[PDB]
């Protein structure tokens, strides 16, 4: 992690970086994870002293000398893909990424199920109205969730029952269940991390979502699905598909809709 | 014709026995109920300190404290060790 190397003076946190590299080609297969990669190699246009730039130069030799330590690859973490230096993402080196961003209404559900997969549920409780409720809430945020009502439901029962000990039976523990209750004052103590950032999600509006009109909506698929469902058509008569539509008119008339409907059917973020 | 207040007029000796009581040893262990209501005590005033509200609603409870009383039991300490009650 960046800000644990960085915290070394100068000349640990070069070797401490080499180290780390030696040891995944002895222990190969391997996988180095760098977390915060834009504070272990800044920009170095955006810094001023020689140790900051020595440790991008140290970086980007390091992520080179993989073509010779076999079966090792690297993976790193940024918050912005635009805050590392750029010579780390040229060919070679870090020519790959993904972007994770911010689960939906439907990755925040499975994200509730898995942390919920222990916890014995309550028929009152709902889940999906959870995730639908929990905008700008991460992965992290949706645990702390599950644990907060899972600790809640201990506490109301089980303390009443069990010692303060470290040892409890397994039949009082299997007779706890979580109510919706238990979520919900969960929901009130937790504050989303990532409440501001662009959220890009699979639309659920349909197209009977839409009232009115028939035309329009038969003419975003013409437009969206016909370039790729019938390609020889296009091709046949030298037409070439157009890349966009704009619409115009008063607002709340379904602008927004049209658009995440043609992108429900296609499957389309 | 409306009945007169009766004074009752009273004198009473308190007994020192009466401050004698030991505490159970698990008298200051809080339990959940109790820790979970002030802690939605404490989070419910930071809300109401918060909330963006009319006249009208702060009174409504407010006034919620009005009514409750309209006679008084009155006790005099006295410096021969007797207290002296009566209704007023
Ligand atoms: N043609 C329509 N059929 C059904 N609902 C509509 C239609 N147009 C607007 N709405 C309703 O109005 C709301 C706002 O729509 P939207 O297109 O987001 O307006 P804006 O132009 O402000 O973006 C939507 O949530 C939708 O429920």
């Amino acid at each position: 992690n960046g800000p644990e190397i960085m915290s070394k003076l100068a000349g640990e946190s070069e070797s401490n970086l080499r180290k780390a590299f030696e040891e995944a080609e002895k222990n190969a297969p391997a996988i180095i994870f760098i977390d915060e990669l834009d504070a272990i190699a800044p920009k170095r246009e955006k810094t001023h002293g020689e140790v900051e730039r020595r440790i991008v130069s140290q970086l980007l030799t390091l992520m080179d000398g993989l073509k010779q330590r076999a079966h090792v690859i690297v993976m790193a973490a940024t918050n912005r893909p635009n805050s590392i230096d750029p010579a780390l993402r040229r060919f070679g080196r870090f020519d790959r990424e993904v972007d994770i961003g911010i689960p939906d209404a439907t990755g925040r559900l499975e994200i509730l199920q898995i942390h919920t997969k222990n916890m014995k549920l309550a028929d009152d409780v709902d889940l999906e109205q959870v995730a639908n409720e929990t905008h700008g809430h991460v992965g992290a945020d949706l645990a702390a969730l599950c644990s907060e009502a899972a600790l809640q439901a201990i506490r109301k029962k089980m303390d009443l029952i069990d010692l303060e000990d470290e040892t409890i039976d397994a039949e009082v523990m299997n007779s706890l269940a979580v109510t919706m209750d238990d979520f919900r004052w969960a929901l009130s103590q937790s504050n989303p991390s990532a409440l501001r950032e662009t959220v890009v999600e699979v639309p659920q509006v349909t197209w009977e979502d839409i009232g009115g009109l028939e035309d329009v909506k038969r003419e975003l698929q013409e437009l969206v699905q016909y370039p790729v469902e019938h390609p020889d058509k296009f091709l046949k008569f030298g037409m070439t598909p157009s890349k966009g539509v704009l619409f115009y008119g008063p607002p709340g008339c379904g602008k927004t809709l049209l658009a995440k409907a043609i992108a429900n059917e296609c499957q389309a973020n | 014709v409306r009945a007169k207040l009766d004074r009752q007029r009273r004198v009473f000796q308190p007994s020192p026995l009466a401050s004698q009581f030991e505490l159970p040893g698990d008298f200051f262990n809080l339990t959940a109920e109790e820790i979970k209501r002030e802690q939605r005590l404490r989070s419910e005033a930071v809300e109401r300190l918060s909330v963006l509200r009319t006249k009208a609603m702060r009174e409504k409870e407010e006034q919620r404290g009005l009514r409750k009383y309209n006679y008084t039991l009155l006790r005099v300490r006295l410096p021969d060790g007797c207290l002296l009650q009566g209704t007023f």
